[PDB]
């Protein structure tokens, strides 16, 4: 019915992907905590003093990813709901 | 002076140039032959 | 000789050095895998889209092509454009840096660049497994990889036309056909030998013998090879890659130019000597046997030329891959509390589609139709006729 | 100053420039069209 | 660095490469020789079907007559010049406007002809070439003298164009007719030279031989066959083409011809029509002078072909085409009458 | 058509200027101000070799288009009729794209070379570094233009075999002759192209 | 010691090395849609497929880009004439080559476009030739790349 | 030559064709006429259309 | 120690982005409206349904009035030769970007708005290929943010 | 000492004695195949004849290698100015020469093909015709080598 | 004391000799061969007594060679400036009096060679005409040699 | 640029006076603006002569 499968089939396949993908980037920021190789992105203008304020900062931005991932798994259930509509 | 001399001649070429194709291409104009003009007597 | 049993593997290893790429990779085997499984299905039902016909006959094509650009993904330490760190690094060690007058430097670090040299005392080694991932951050990073697979592509065409030519003995030796062997296949082989497979032994040379100290007047291999074509010594300038190279390089000229009269005046005239046994346009032979040997040996350079097709597709895709990640999600990653996921889900999004668009469908048949011509001109016309009938059965509908 | 030391070599960069853009212009004009149509 | 080498392709292409494709469509000469040993109307059928003319008959035609397979060639025809018009550029565009003019103008006199034979109004229809129909065409029957027809061909026909001073009368009847059909003709003519040496490059070279030849033919014609007429010397000097190399002679000799033999001397100057009108007997048992004429245009039509930026080698196509439709028919109609005087009578074509 | 002709006022408009400024100057005793060698000595050889580096690709790239529409169009359009000259008539195409091929190695062979220097002023340059930028801005422009008319002839002779073939199978093979023969004038311009630029010692 | 004259020749490089390109894109766009046009009112079930001549035109934009910004991420105001020179040859190299790729996509695909309407058969040998267009443009972006480090 | 007055009205539904079956349009006029010598003189237009 | 002259660069700039930019404006809002006009007087229902090539050229004009006006709105009587540089280079980019995006616009309304009149399915082809150019005119605006901050 | 900017006449006449030669030889190149390819249709026994006129253009392509060559090894840092101009002249002369032979060539070498397409008889007559052609090349070549040992 | 520089425009006169008269001769025989198109297909047997055109331009070129050789051979080191423009004054006016000559002589051929076709008297016209067509390139060789030698 | 106009839409009016006399009145309305080309230029310079 509502968002008909055939485009929720893509979807359902875009949110897996979406999911998968944030969750596994936000794990490889806070595991290696943000090696510079992996993780260039950063908010810091300052940071002579000392790397703690690195570390603190680049756990802040890999937060962001887990939400990333739980709006990614609520999409892929909705589409999931509008395929059952049948 | 050996600057402004050649941006003033370059500014008047640029300038010249440009009023010269637009009279010449609205010189050489198609009225389209219609009705009115191919027809006579 | 049948081609497909060889040209089975060797077509999707050589789309994967085109299209080296992880994550791409994955995508089309899982594209492969559901495309397969689904099979009994797809194949009892009506559908409207011609281009997934097409798309649907190279089904194992397409899972090969995936699995070996998996493979070629992990080789370079590729993974969307980024390495993974995975068993270690081994460049650089400030700490140890700190021995060879390297302190304070860090100050005026805000507006310098302050290269780091080789050997210091503990630096280089060999990374087990693919590239060393510091590479994948250093600004001068193009230069290394443009040496390393121009080099890798020039290896690569030369040993694809040496099989070839060899596959095609095969092909002459079966149909008994002694002249064809005698003064066909053997001066041919020995001219690529000579002119080419010189040339990879020198860059492996080049490769196993100077270390970093040796960085001044590091002999260049290219000028060499123009003064291999032009018969040019100058007395000084470039110093000799190993010692006695003047003998070898003579002798290799004189075999390289010893080479072409014997494609041409031998086998027309022994051809003419069998037809006066019997007892044929002489100057029609002649003339095809012109064309053959001009053919040849123009189309070795122009074959060993353009098969830098691999290292310009390879290095345009790792540069369109680094070129998404630099503008695309780059901005997704900020300082809001609040709002990163949020706009980072929109903007994955549309990574995801833009990276469907062009790189996973696009730079894929791209590298696939230009395999596909190494295969059908380079590789094949050395020892495949192209010409005969094709069964027409007498089946119904 | 008979014309300048620099804007020599500005003239000659921009001259080769209008060269070519001239090449796309002439091409980008006379490109042309069909009439009527098709049945 | 000229205009053919560099820049033809860009909108000529693929359009030669079409026309060039079907010109191995034309039947070849081992056609002929095994399609005149048909037996029936169904033999040349199937004959055909063996070849590109196949595929074409498809009807429920169990009466076959040859004036189907006329209507069905014509129509065939008609088909394949549209589809090559309509895919045109302007340039090109103005060349098949200005070759379709021609059949245009038979239409015109043909309409112009019927409105005499008052008897006969809408059967003209069918007889009127399709090719050179056009939005006026079956309005010519309005007009009831020459200004009438000037004023109807005014309005959209660009036809007006090589008529609109050349008429002056104000009395049409059945003799003034062939004075209308020369006058648009050797306008006509004249209008087509100008606009093809205007072109310039090989098309100019391709194309000012044939209209030379052809307007050379016309005054050939015209003066062989004004004998017998109510029109004064100096009016068949007036409808002289000046576009021949016969200019000079157009006044000079050919004005002031009495007789036969006049006309042979005016053609002793010049070699190539000296030989045609040599080998044009004339006689009973050989063919006569109009059929030189069709194998000499025949000759230079398909010399005219071989040029690779030949900008109108659509001129040639269409007249072979043309001559094969008239060669298939003739010979079907001699099978269909069971008799064998005149079948190896065929102008070889290629 | 008024695009030549106003490529003509240009054209005669400059020369007349030209030679109206060179005859007052010559009698008006001024060969003083006319100085060659400051114009060709403030020139930085940088801009000679960057110019040739550019053409050195520009001006193959070009004729390699060109040859690839003279030849497409025709071998696209004649196939209508016959589907069998599509595989056949490919060596066109190879041949149009070998010449980018060649023009893009010389652009990476000349590349080198390109170490800069401090000095400022012509004394301190010295004859080398003008002898380089000369020397590469010359191979640049001779590999270009070679490979140019070189790409426009093959394309050319291409398009005439490809529309030959579709009438007789037994005519391409023989009418690729002229094909290969083209090549040659390209290879011959890369090869002048190599010597001009092979005692540049820049830096 | 370098003059106030100096980034104009890499500024100018940078503009030009789009501009061309996406010239180039443009008239390969036109002519494959007048194509379309004149295709489609016989065929119509080949547009889909048809569109594949445009997106390779479309293609020489991107690669006009993948420089538009390079160049433009290394410009200083103390930067030496010879840089900005390099920056100026990598510039003229990729617009004019991108031009050319885009004159020659545009009439392959009009052409390719036209010949499939009655033949569907040509449809993959259309395919093929475009290959060769496309490469027009990639190795004119190449030396670019290598112009910018060096 | 004007001395006569005509005007025109519009139908929306296309007319069938009844011996192919293809869609055609139409549309009907009216003419006021000041003799009938005209009226045969349109009457032959009218034959052409 | 700047030199006076320096400014005029820039300002050509607060030119050229319009200058240019209304020439490709003018090169597709007049073209495609013959168009509508063509089959207006036949099927007139279509008269609304493929006017969208004018509002993109109206949308590449505002392109160009936006670094116009920024242009504009960064001006100075001592700023330094390489800013004006810069500023005349993005001017110059924006505007033949846009020129070009206008005729291929422009030719493509005038092929498409004729195409659709013949068969109803091409409407949906051409929804691709006026957009395609609209890219084109995207592009340019990136590079000339990235000159106005670089 | 000599003046600095000695080499770059020399560095001028190589170049434009490989520029022209070869511009003369496509051309005359392109004009044979393009006969040999006209006639091929009608005659298919002469067209290893009409391979004569080709080839011949192909040997002026030589003539501007044994000059381009023997500036560029004559060629060092601080010749004077005299030789640098002996050698320009030398090398407009023969690429001129060569570039007019090449047309022609190319001009007798179409009409040729089609003489001998029509009439056998033409044949050996014409190939008179394109030595004399050939010849022209020829004398270039001499005054360029009075022009460049001297 | 006679400057260095003045020995160049003495060269360029020597290219004049071998450039701009070479160019007329090419004419001279170009255009005749496409005439000898039409001549022998119908009348071959007069091919024979149709080569004077070629004999005219290849004495043209001679005419050419000879003063180029002399303009080259008499150059030193030593030269006064006067000298050298009597050297180029010579050049230019033997180069464009060949070059009229070549034109007359090869429309003269062209008209002469497909008029013959139809009158067998033509030859002596044609003959007469081709005199005073070629007395021109023999009066500016003379004034040539005066010039020179002087 | 004002001379223009009033050629080109004075043999407008011209030849579209020969059919119906209604013509007379609309062309001259257009003809007004064709001049008025003219005259806005003219004012300006004034101007430049004022200072």
């Amino acid at each position: 019915l509502c968002c008909g499968p055939k485009l929720a089939a893509c979807g359902i396949v875009l949110s897996a992907w979406g999911v998968i993908m944030l969750i596994m980037l936000g794990i490889f920021f806070n595991v290696h905590s943000a090696v510079l190789i992996e993780d260039v992105p950063f908010t810091e203008k300052d940071f002579e003093n000392g790397p703690q304020n690195i570390y603190n900062l680049y756990e802040q931005v890999s937060y962001n990813c887990f939400i990333a991932a739980g709006l990614y798994l609520l999409l892929g259930g909705f589409s999931f709901c509008q395929v059952r509509l049948n | 002076y050996s600057v402004v001399f050649n941006l003033v001649l370059w500014i008047m070429i640029g300038l010249a140039l440009a009023v010269i194709i637009t009279s010449y291409n609205i010189w050489n104009m198609d009225p389209g032959y219609d009705s009115i003009i191919y027809r006579m007597t | 000789i049948n081609p497909a049993p060889y040209t089975v593997i060797t077509f999707p290893f050589l789309f994967a050095v085109m299209f080296g790429d992880f994550g791409h990779g994955i995508l089309m085997t899982l594209f492969a895998v559901w495309m397969v499984l689904r099979e009994s299905r797809i194949l009892s039902q009506k559908h409207e889209n011609e281009m997934f016909s097409m798309v649907f006959s190279g089904r194992y094509i397409i899972l090969l092509m995936g699995l070996f650009s998996i493979y070629t993904g992990l080789i370079y330490n590729d993974c969307f454009s980024k390495s993974l760190n995975i068993f270690g690094s081994s460049w650089s060690v400030r700490p140890m840096f700190t021995q060879g007058n390297w302190t304070e430097e860090t100050l005026l670090g805000s507006s310098v660049l302050q290269l780091n040299p080789a050997i210091p005392g503990v630096f280089g080694g060999p990374y087990p497994f693919g590239i060393d991932p510091i590479w994948n951050i250093a600004t001068n990073k193009l230069t290394f990889l443009n040496s390393f697979k121009m080099k890798m592509s020039v290896i690569l065409g030369i040993i694809h036309m040496l099989f070839g030519v060899s596959l095609s003995l095969f092909n002459h030796i079966y149909f008994k056909k002694p002249l064809n062997i005698y003064f066909g296949f053997i001066p041919e082989i020995i001219f690529m030998s000579s002119l080419f497979g010189y040339l990879v032994i020198l860059i492996f040379y080049k490769w196993t013998a100077y270390d970093a100290h040796s960085s001044r007047n590091a002999p260049s291999l290219l000028i060499h090879f123009i003064n291999m074509f032009l018969f040019s010594y100058p007395e000084s300038g470039n110093a000799m890659l190993y010692s006695g190279q003047k003998g070898i390089q003579c002798f290799l000229i004189v075999v390289a130019m010893l080479c072409v009269p014997w494609m041409l005046l031998f086998k027309p005239l022994i051809l003419r000597h069998q037809y006066l046994r019997k007892k044929f346009d002489f100057g029609d032979t002649m003339v095809h046997q012109a064309i053959h040997t001009i053919e040849y040996c123009l189309g070795c350079i122009s074959n060993t030329a353009s098969y830098l097709r691999l290292w310009a597709l390879s290095l345009a895709h790792a540069q369109l891959s680094e070129v998404l990640w630099t503008m695309v999600i780059h901005i997704g990653l900020h300082v809001r509390s609040l709002a990163g996921g949020l706009g980072l889900f929109f903007i994955f999004a549309a990574f995801a589609t833009l990276t469907v668009a062009i790189l996973l469908i696009m730079e894929g048949l791209s590298a696939f139709l230009h395999a596909l011509r190494l295969h059908w001109v380079e590789f094949q016309n050395k020892f495949y006729t192209g010409t005969g009938f094709k069964f027409l059965p007498f089946s119904f509908e | 100053g008979f014309f300048s030391p620099g804007i020599w070599m500005g003239l000659l960069t921009t001259l080769f420039m209008l060269f070519i853009f001239t090449y796309g212009l002439h091409m980008i004009l006379s490109l042309k069209t069909m009439d009527r149509f098709d049945d | 660095s000229f205009f053919p080498e560099l820049y033809f392709n860009v909108d000529n292409g693929y359009l030669e490469g079409l026309v060039r494709g079907l010109k191995a469509g034309v039947l070849s000469q081992a056609d002929y020789l095994n399609l005149v040993q048909c037996e029936t109307l169904e033999d040349l059928k199937l004959h055909l079907q063996s070849t590109d003319y196949g595929n074409f008959l498809a009807n429920e035609a169990s009466p076959l007559t040859v004036s189907v397979i006329d209507d069905k060639l014509k129509e065939k025809m008609v088909v394949e010049f549209r589809h090559m018009r309509n895919h045109a550029y302007e340039p090109l565009a103005s060349f098949l406007d200005f070759i379709t003019y021609s059949y245009m103008i038979d239409n015109v006199i043909l309409l112009i002809t019927g409105t005499l034979h008052q008897r006969s109004i809408a059967e003209l229809v069918p007889k009127c070439h399709p090719l050179g129909s056009f939005e006026q065409m079956e309005a010519v029957n309005i007009a009831q003298t020459p200004a009438e027809l000037y004023n109807a061909i005014l309005v959209d026909t660009p036809l007006a164009a090589f008529f609109q001073d050349c008429i002056s009368e104000q009395d049409l009847d059945e003799m003034n007719i062939e004075i209308i059909r020369n006058t648009l003709y050797k306008a006509y003519l004249e209008s087509f030279y100008k606009f093809c040496t205007l072109l310039g490059g090989t098309t100019a070279d391709a194309m000012c031989p044939i209209l030379e030849f052809e307007a050379d033919r016309r005054a050939f014609i015209i003066t062989i066959n004004s004998f017998g007429t109510e029109l004064s010397k100096e009016d068949r000097a007036k409808l002289f083409p000046h576009c021949g190399r016969l200019y000079p002679e157009g006044l000079a000799q050919l004005a002031r011809a009495d007789d036969y033999e006049q006309v042979k001397n005016v053609a002793d100057y010049y070699p190539e029509y000296k030989l045609l009108f040599e080998g044009a007997g004339s006689n009973p048992g050989d063919k006569t002078l109009e059929d030189r004429f069709f194998e000499h245009e025949v000759k230079l039509n398909k010399l005219a072909f071989l040029n690779q930026f030949h900008f109108g080698v659509f001129y040639a196509f269409v007249k072979l085409k043309e001559q094969e439709c008239r060669n298939i028919v003739w010979i079907a109609e001699c099978i269909a009458q069971r008799h064998r005087a005149k079948i190896d009578n065929y102008i070889p074509i290629f | 058509t008024g695009l030549e002709l106003l490529y003509l006022g240009i054209f005669v408009a400059f020369w007349a200027c030209m030679v109206v400024v060179g005859i007052c100057y010559t009698i008006f005793d001024l060969g003083f101000r006319f100085d060659v060698a400051w114009f060709l000595t403030e020139t930085s050889p940088f801009m000679w070799s960057n110019l040739g580096i550019g053409l050195a690709i520009s001006l193959s790239v070009v004729g390699a288009a060109w040859g690839i529409y003279i030849t497409g169009s025709s071998i696209i359009g004649g196939g209508v009729k016959a589907p069998r000259i599509k595989t056949k008539n490919l060596v066109s195409i190879i041949f149009c794209e070998a010449v980018a091929i060649y023009g893009i190695i010389m652009a990476i062979v000349i590349s080198n070379m390109a170490e800069p220097f401090s000095a400022t002023e012509p004394k301190a340059i010295g004859h080398r570094n003008y002898h380089a930028g000369y020397s590469m801005f010359g191979a640049g422009l001779t590999v270009g233009l070679s490979n140019l008319f070189c790409g426009v002839c093959v394309g050319i002779v291409g398009s005439g075999a490809a529309l030959a073939d579709a009438q007789n199978p037994s005519l391409f093979v023989k009418i690729l002759i002229v094909e290969i023969f083209g090549s040659a004038i390209g290879l011959f311009g890369v090869i002048v192209a190599i010597l001009q630029t092979s005692r540049v010692k820049m830096g | 010691n370098n003059p106030e004259y100096s980034s104009f020749f890499g500024v100018m490089g940078a503009s030009s090395a789009m501009v061309f390109s996406a010239m180039g894109a443009a008239y390969g766009t036109a002519k494959s849609g007048t194509g379309i046009a004149a295709m489609s009112v016989m065929r119509p079930e080949l547009i889909m497929k048809s569109i594949i001549p445009v997106v390779m035109a479309g293609i020489i934009a991107i690669y006009g880009l993948v420089v538009a910004v390079l160049i433009a991420n290394s410009l200083t105001d103390g930067i030496t004439l010879y840089r900005s020179f390099l920056q100026l040859g990598a510039g003229l190299s990729v617009g004019l080559s991108g031009l050319a790729a885009g004159f020659a996509i545009g009439i392959v695909g009009d052409a390719g476009v036209r010949g499939t309407a009655q033949q569907p058969r040509l449809f993959v040998g259309m395919i093929l030739i475009l290959i060769f267009a496309e490469v027009l443009g990639l190795y004119g972006l190449i030396v670019a790349l290598i112009l910018s480090t060096k | 030559r004007g001395n006569v007055f005509l005007r025109q009205a519009e139908i929306e539904n296309p007319l069938e064709d009844p011996v192919t079956g293809d869609y055609v349009h139409k549309s009907v006029f009216i003419i006021f006429f000041q003799g009938d010598q005209l009226k045969n003189r349109v009457k032959k237009i009218c034959e052409g259309f």
